[PDB]
């Protein structure tokens, strides 16, 4: 369960951890891949609204 | 299918070096280029005179150099032709007459009849470079009626042309205009005013301002205003202060009466303050909510407590608003990519249109991503988008703690679908950090890739290319590795990418339906205004106390190594009668960020769609081209 | 006194500019810190204020660079800020503040401010007795000091005041200049508005409008009378019908395909599409990508059809068809001008011209029409067997002229060829009856210049009143027809007749592209291309228009054409005289005459909204006078506030619970800033008023005491303003011995001198010995013995005509002793001037104590003239009297006898 928010309309689309593509980073705030079906798909996601399972996966592709 | 691209501005320029980028995809051996220009229509071959061979060791990219001379509604046309060996690759390409921007400064920004008024006009090309061109200068009346016609060349004297012009003494009193424009082009002219009048220098300035820049009108404390009042020497005025008010709406004034109140400046500060009772009275007795969008004026009129001297000043402007804030879209791609994130540039202004710091934007709702301003009055706000080719309404909110929910300002907006080959459903983004960019720091931008797993192999690098000042600064590859869906330019600033620059990217494949396909996108990235150089002014003289009349002192004048400077004093009485049309190389930079060939913040409907509106007409060997560029002005 | 500054060891401020530092200094020295450093000493002006220095940075490397403004701030610790207007009204009495700035922490300082005389100013300053007030100002302080003075004198004149403080070394002089202006207002008055038209005006010569003079009935004495003279030079845009739509022109772009005329008609029409929309640049609006697309085709249309080229240099229809007179007439006519389109084989063109005058004409001029193109319909109106000898030859003449000027050095044969056929079809084409086979004909000759006035008026006549040519048949036929005959009519330049032919085109809106079109449509274009080159809407502009100025001796001519953008020539005179202007070229022009000067003054000076009446009278430390103020607003509704800026008269100062009185007014307020400032040096006083009245007068006074007792005091002032606008306001003055608080100046309509001052000379105490050496100067330039005719003792001056009995000295006055003369006088200088009728009076005076001059001139009695109440002879016989008499005629003749020294 990571989460990814649309700020417009408010809904919520939940991504498994397995699924994710690849996780980068920019400025504070996190930014990673989907495979939505097949299609490289994509979701931003606020420093503040960050789960631990996301940043885990960056800090291990980072340092 | 090798496919060989021509990358060129929009609208070239004449006798200016402008240059365009040459691409082979997929192109074994070196390739032969020879880049021509000829006239529209026909053949005088005006500037072919430019060769090249793109490497593999350069993986195929390499531009030419050339200046299109010389000269031979109204519209001039170029055809730009790339020949590589068999392959012909050729477009027509809209062309500027104008040669560059004239900026004129004078001695002063009032002047008597008797005195002479010193001009210089500054002939600098459409890069902020000097010029030696030939320019007529007209000198216009409060009517305009050119009473004296010069016509100089600033060849050799380095873009600096100094001129005099004696008032006589019988002269038509009122608001006088200069008009300097290029011998070549009667139709860039370029105007700075200066008021006639008979006037003597006060005693003291006078400084009125509120404790706001604006009036919420459910403020019943009343437009509160702090007078000022100081010797052009420093010292405090000792006087008293006669200020009046008036709303106005547009052109029209209306002075409220009522509203006139004296008092007296003691230490130089006095205070007076317009009730919110003697406004709502003053206007009609309507409602406080009639009178939004309005605005008011102060009227100061501080006579010295001798009465040799007296001084008026206003400040006019002041609106009355619901929300102490404004944001403004006008710097946001009005384009998204289904699926991909949606990056906001929110712009938050002042009622007085300066820019907000520290002020908390969010997307419309409840506990929504929230972002602070910059001094930009820039604030980012990335919001995540879903695969549909729907349109998206976004509505943006300041979050300031402080203001109530009815007081904090609003703006919708609307960006549409990137249009796409086939309905490839393939994309590209370009994330980048809307901090402040000072040259010498270094810009990370993010190319993002959303196409299917599929075909993402055979993406192997973007063409990223730099516009600023309406012209290709430079442009090259970033290359990406399979299954690298996001890829990290390391980008160097240096002091010529202000005041600003467009990015634009594109990767191409021949894939889905055996079909060549061009995928895009653009980034506009304002930098931190500034002078490319710098010069400075200060007292070489050091310490000392106030220098003495009549006696010397020195002047250090830190500047740019083998640069012309020139130089006026003002005694500062002249801009208490007068302060406008002073130039400011902040004017300067609003001149050329008018003058950009670029009409979009970033993104388009489709591929060709990013490069026009970026200011650029890509066109390739496989059909596949900018749609044709007419308008010299950016379509309103 | 003693211990302070000399006022002579005083340089004064003198410069004072608003701008300056207009220096270029250049940026060579070597670059250390990555920043060349220039140092530059400057020398500050003499203004106490804060300059702003804003330079402006240029590198050919750097591009522009405008430096933040740097402030400088010249100060001085005691100064005085002479506040002066920007102009005041010669014979116009004003007050000038001049304000005192102690700025020192914790020291008052004793100064003694001093205006310094000034000749082109009359003030209580003159040369024998100077104007000082000695005032201590309080610590970080300003006292301001007023100065009521007039301006006699026109034109920039010069305000000089200085201060030191006694037992200290520390003094500063000013000297502004201010504009003294003549009595009057500015007004301009148009002498003249002419038309410049050299074609229509002074026929068939050189347009010569004899311009006056001003009227200047009104323009006040010394006053500049610039003449405002411009040249407006205006443009005519004659309106030409614009081009086809290029929508309508889609259809016209066919890829050329068939044989030998069938791909000949497919490329017909897309050459003369690309060639229209070349003349018309109109490629915009139809797609530029369109023209290379389009280009394409006619190359591979020229190529195609060179496969219909017989080896004889010839063009067939079939691969191997009997060669063709017409099909090879044609494409020599359309490659003929595709050669600008498409680079053709100049030989393939020019040898294929070669062969049809080779073998298809003979000696009588004509062309074979053995042409059978299988479907004739592409030929035109050809196809009908009428003139076809005659109506051929004229089409294929057409084809050698299009190619005519390309081809006359590969074959020098042609040209010959050319001119022979241009005979035979002058000769024959007057008896033609189709109205196609007259316009061909009509353009074959027309192009050579062949068709003048005989010829012309037959094919001109056969214009349906010059809109169109045709006959019954094909309506494609007559239009093509028009088009040849339009194409003659622009070939021989009658601009006149040409247009509505135009219009009847663009109403037959042929755009071409059906069944039998192919001659049709190509020529129409044609002719609408050749037209649009030819077509002027430029109306021929230039003008070589002068005019030899009275007033300047080096004449000024002009050349205003098209093609030339500066089109507002103009230069100014500053004298005003008639002057005839020399206008002769081509075009419409724009002479307008205009002149500025000083209109004399209606309802008087700039106090019109404002009525205020001073009132100075003594009331029953020292004297003590009451100063009463009676204003009212010259408007329609009670006023706003307003300003009551006071001037003390010289030593005085008002009663301290006179003002106390005033504050605790309704409508009245004084500042406790100047309620607190102590008998101290309180000269200057602003009383500030909530609601002045415009139907009754609102009236107050207030005690004033005599703090000094200095003689000869000042008058004092009273200006009213409201606070809005300085600019509309009454000052008046007042002085307890003058009337109204004027000084005595003598005034004779515009000249005016000053008369505050001695009034004879300052010397019973009347030595003969010493009067005799006093009596002889250069300066004295009359010694009179005269006698008082009548006196006109009066409110102005008091006139003493006086009688001329025995002229001692005479000066430059023809004079005998019989010739009566007026002497003028200040009435204050009546009582010690004690003058009678009928008397013996001794008056030696002055010379230049002249008003007005020959015979007008009358002699002033002045600081410098001197006076006596000479004895009668018959009671000289008195013991205290013929001390006198004897002294008085010891100098008579001592004087005269000889004369003086030299
Ligand atoms: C268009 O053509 C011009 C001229 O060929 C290109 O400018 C040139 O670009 C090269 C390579 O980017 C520059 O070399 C650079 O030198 C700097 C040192 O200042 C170094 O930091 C970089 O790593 C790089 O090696 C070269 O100086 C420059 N030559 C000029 C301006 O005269 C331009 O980039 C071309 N753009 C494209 C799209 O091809
Ligand atoms: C002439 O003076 C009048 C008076 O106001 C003014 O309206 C007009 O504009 C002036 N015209 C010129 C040419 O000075």
């Amino acid at each position: 369960m990571v989460k990814v928010k649309f700020d417009a309309t408010g809904e919520e689309k939940e991504v498994e951890t397995s699924k994710i593509s690849a996780v980068y980073r920019t400025g504070k705030d996190v930014l990673f891949s989907y495979d939505d079906q097949g299609k490289i798909g994509w979701g931003y996601v606020s420093e503040k609204d960050a789960p631990k399972e996301l940043l885990d996966l960056l800090a291990r592709a980072e340092r | 299918s090798p496919m060989y691209s021509i990358i060129t501005p929009n609208i070239l320029r004449l006798e200016s070096e402008e240059t365009m980028v040459l691409e082979a995809h997929d192109a074994q051996g070196d390739v032969p280029v020879t880049v021509t220009v000829h006239d529209f229509p026909g053949k005088k071959l005006v500037l072919s005179s430019e060769k090249t061979v793109l490497t593999p060791a350069t993986n195929h990219m390499g531009n030419v150099t050339f200046t299109i001379p010389a000269n031979r509604g109204r519209n001039k046309f170029v055809t730009v032709q790339a020949t590589f060996g068999t392959q012909v690759v050729e477009k027509v390409v809209l062309v500027s007459l104008q040669s560059g921007y004239l900026f004129i400064q004078t001695d002063k920004t009032i002047y008597t009849p008797g005195s002479t008024v010193l001009y210089r006009i500054f002939t600098v090309n459409h890069k902020l470079l000097p010029v030696g061109r030939t320019v007529m200068v007209n000198i216009e009346n409060p009517e305009g009626i050119p009473v004296k016609q010069d016509s100089l060349s600033s060849q050799n004297q380095l873009g600096v042309l100094p001129l005099s012009w004696d008032i006589p003494e019988l002269v038509n009193m009122g608001q006088w205009k200069i008009r300097a424009y290029y011998e070549n082009s009667p139709q860039q002219v370029f105007s700075t005013e200066f008021e006639v009048k008979e006037y003597v220098l006060p005693s003291f300035e006078v400084i009125v301002e509120p404790t706001e820049k604006f009036y919420y009108i459910y403020n019943e404390k009343g437009l509160e205003v702090t007078i000022t009042a100081r010797f052009l020497y420093g010292k405090k005025v000792e006087g008293t202060a006669f200020v009046i008010f008036g709303i106005q709406d547009g052109e029209q004034r209306i002075s409220l009466p009522e509203s006139l109140k004296r008092i007296p400046i003691e230490d130089g500060s006095g205070e007076v303050v317009l009730s919110r009772k003697v406004l709502l009275d003053g206007v009609q007795n309507p409602r406080a909510e009639d009178l939004v969008g309005k605005s008011l004026y102060v009227s100061a009129t501080v006579i010295l407590h001798s009465g040799s001297d007296m001084v008026q000043a206003e400040r006019s402007g002041i609106p009355i608003v619901t929300s102490p804030y404004q944001i403004h879209f006008t710097k946001t791609p009005k384009y998204f990519k289904p699926g991909m994130p949606f990056d906001l540039m929110v712009f938050v202004t002042n009622p007085d249109g300066s820019p907000a710091y520290r002020v908390p934007v969010a997307v419309q709702g409840e506990d929504t991503v929230q972002s602070l301003t910059q001094g930009d009055g820039v604030a980012k706000l990335s919001i995540n988008t879903h695969p549909s080719q729907k349109p998206l309404s976004i509505t943006v909110r300041t979050k300031k703690q402080e203001l109530s929910e009815a007081e904090q300002a609003t703006r919708t907006m609307q960006a549409l679908p990137y249009s796409t080959v086939g309905n490839s459903n393939n994309y590209l983004h370009l994330s980048v950090l809307r901090t402040e960019l000072r040259p010498g720091e270094t810009l990370n931008v993010n190319f993002l890739l959303r196409m299917d797993r599929a075909h993402e192999a055979k993406i192997r690098y973007y063409t990223y290319l730099i516009m600023n000042k309406g012209r290709l600064l430079k442009a090259g590859r970033q290359v990406r590795e399979p299954g690298q869906d996001l890829v990290v330019l390391p980008l160097s600033i240096t002091t010529d990418f202000i005041p600003s620059f467009r990015l634009v990217a594109y990767y191409t494949l021949i894939g889905a339906s055996g079909q060549r396909e061009v995928v895009a996108d653009s980034v506009w990235v304002d930098v931190k205004d500034s002078c490319v150089g710098s010069l400075v002014v200060k007292s070489g003289q050091s310490e000392d106390r106030q220098p003495v009349p009549g006696q010397q002192m020195t002047l250090k004048i830190e500047g740019d190594h083998g640069a012309r400077v020139v130089l006026v004093a003002v005694d500062k009485g002249v801009f208490v009668l007068n302060k406008k049309n002073k130039l400011t190389q902040s004017k300067i930079w609003d001149v050329v960020e008018k003058a950009d060939i670029g009409c979009t913040p970033g993104s388009g409907k489709d591929y060709a769609g990013v490069f026009s509106d970026a200011g650029l007409t890509f066109t390739s060997s496989s059909g596949q081209q900018t749609a044709q560029r007419a308008e010299l002005q950016c379509p309103q | 006194d003693e211990d302070i500054i000399a006022e002579e060891n005083i340089v004064s401020r003198s410069e004072f500019p608003e701008s300056w530092l207009w220096n270029v200094e250049d940026l060579k020295e070597p670059p250390k810190n990555g920043i060349s450093t220039k140092l530059m000493n400057i020398f500050l002006k003499d203004s106490i204020t804060t300059w702003e220095i804003l330079a402006v940075s240029m590198s050919d490397k750097k591009g522009i660079c405008v430096a933040d403004p740097f402030e400088v701030t010249v100060m001085q610790d005691f100064f005085i800020d002479l506040r002066l207007p920007y102009s005041v009204v010669r014979n116009e009495q004003v007050e000038i503040r001049a304000v005192l700035y102690n700025y020192r922490q914790n020291q008052e300082l004793k100064v003694r401010v001093e205006l310094l005389h000034n000749p082109a100013f009359c003030s209580l300053a003159t040369t024998k007795r100077r104007h000082q007030q000695t005032v201590t100002i309080p610590p970080k302080s300003s006292l301001s000091v007023p100065y009521v003075i007039v301006p006699l004198k026109t034109g920039l004149q010069e305000v000089e005041v200085k201060a030191a403080v006694y037992h200290h070394f520390i003094s500063d002089g000013v000297r502004k200049s201010l504009k003294v202006v003549p009595e009057g207002i500015r007004m301009n008055k148009t002498v003249a508005v002419r038309t410049l038209d050299p074609e229509r005006l002074g026929r068939e010569g050189v347009q010569k409008e004899d311009i006056p003079p001003a009227d200047l009935s009104d323009q006040v004495p010394d006053t500049e009378s610039e003449t405002r003279i411009l040249l407006q030079g205006t443009p005519v845009a004659q309106m030409t019908e614009d081009a086809v739509d290029a929508e309508r022109l889609k259809h016209l772009i066919v890829t050329p395909s068939g044989c030998g005329e069938q791909n000949m008609i497919g490329m017909t029409p897309t050459v003369i599409a690309v060639h229209y929309l070349d003349e018309t640049e109109q490629w915009e609006k139809f797609g530029l990508e369109k023209r290379q697309g389009a280009l394409e085709l006619i190359k591979k249309g020229y190529t195609q059809q060179l496969a219909f080229r017989q080896p004889s240099s010839a063009f067939a229809a079939f691969v191997k068809r009997a060669p063709s007179t017409w099909l090879t007439a044609y494409v020599v006519k359309v490659f003929s001008l595709a050669v600008n389109l498409i680079a053709i084989d100049s030989q393939v063109l020019c040898g294929a011209v070669k062969w049809l005058i080779l073998e298809k004409q003979k000696p009588d001029g004509v062309f074979q029409e053995d042409a059978p193109v299988i479907h004739q319909e592409m030929i035109g109106g050809l196809r009908n067997n009428n003139e076809k000898d005659m109506a051929l030859t004229a089409f294929v003449l057409i084809s050698l002229q299009e190619a005519k000027d390309i081809c006359e050095e590969q074959v020098n044969s042609l040209p010959g060829s050319i001119t022979k056929a241009g005979d035979f079809l002058e000769a024959n084409y007057m008896n033609l009856q189709r109205s196609y086979t007259v316009a061909i004909a009509g353009y074959a000759l027309a192009q050579m210049g062949r068709l003048k006035g005989p010829l012309l008026n037959k094919f001109l006549t056969t214009a349906k009143d010059k809109n169109r040519w045709e006959d019954p048949g094909k309506q494609l036929y007559n239009v093509e027809a028009t088009s040849y005959a339009l194409l003659a009519l622009l070939q021989l330049k009658d601009f006149d007749f040409v247009p509505p032919v135009v219009r009847w085109l663009n109403e037959q809106r042929y755009y071409g592209g059906g069944y039998g079109s192919t001659q049709a449509t190509f020529m129409v274009f044609q002719a609408l291309a050749q037209y649009q080159k030819d077509a002027p809407d430029h109306q021929e502009l230039n003008l070589d228009v002068s005019l030899q100025l009275p007033s300047r001796s080096s004449k000024i001519t002009h050349r205003i054409h098209w093609e030339s953008a500066s089109l507002l020539r103009s230069e100014e005179t500053k004298e005003n005289e008639g002057f005839t202007v020399t206008a002769e070229g081509k075009g419409q022009g724009t002479l307008s005459v205009v002149t500025m000067y000083h209109a004399k003054a209606k309802d008087q000076l700039t106090c019109n909204k404002f009525d205020l009446k001073v009132t100075i009278k003594p009331a029953p430390a020292k004297n003590t006078m009451i100063l009463e103020i009676c204003t009212r607003y010259r408007g329609d509704q009670d006023a706003t506030m307003s300003i009551l800026d006071i001037s003390m008269m010289t030593g005085f100062a008002p009663d301290t619970d006179d003002l106390k009185q005033l504050a605790n007014g309704v409508d009245r307020y004084i500042s406790k800033y100047e309620l607190d400032k102590a008998f101290s040096d309180r000269n200057t006083l602003i009383i500030y008023l909530d609601k002045v009245s415009h139907s009754e007068d609102d009236c107050l006074a207030f005690k004033v005491h005599q703090y000094f007792n200095v003689e000869l005091i000042q008058p004092g002032a009273v200006k009213v303003y409201a606070y809005y606008n300085l600019e509309e306001s009454c000052t008046r003055f007042y002085h307890p011995e003058k009337e109204d608080g004027k000084l005595n100046k003598l005034c004779r309509d515009e000249l005016c001198r000053c008369a505050e001052e001695n009034c004879f000379i300052q010397k019973d105490k009347v030595t003969l010995e010493e009067r005799l050496d006093k009596a002889c100067e250069p300066g004295v330039d009359y010694v009179y013995k005269t006698r008082l005719v009548k006196v006109q003792l009066s409110n102005d001056f008091d006139e003493y005509i006086m009688a001329i009995e025995q002229t001692i000295k005479s000066g430059s006055d023809e004079v005998q002793v019989g010739q009566q003369r007026t002497f003028i006088s200040p009435i204050k200088c009546r009582e010690a001037l004690k003058l009678e009728e009928k008397k013996h009076y001794l008056m030696w005076g002055l010379s230049s104590d002249f008003w007005g001059e020959k015979p007008n001139l009358s002699y002033i009695i002045g600081k410098d003239t001197w006076v006596e109440h000479w004895p009668e002879e018959d009671e000289c016989q008195d013991e205290e009297n013929q001390k006198q008499c004897q002294d008085l005629g010891a100098f008579t003749e001592s004087m005269v006898v000889f004369g003086c020294p030299n």
